């Protein structure tokens, strides 16, 4: 795997993909 | 935080696995 800047939708989206049926929490600060 | 990981550097997977549930 690789490393990468993820920004605005695009990270929630990688999110998304990593964690899938576990859900996961995006917090901003 | 994940934004500071993230999008101001960069980060892997990995860490991004640090935020699932
Ligand atoms: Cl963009
Ligand atoms: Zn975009």
């Amino acid at each position: 795997f690789v490393n990468q800047h993820l920004c605005g939708s695009h990270l929630v989206e990688a999110l998304y993909l990593v964690c899938g049926e576990r859900g996961f929490f995006y917090t901003p600060k | 935080g994940i934004v500071e990981q993230c999008c101001t550097s960069i980060c892997s997977l990995y860490q991004l696995e640090n935020y699932c549930n």
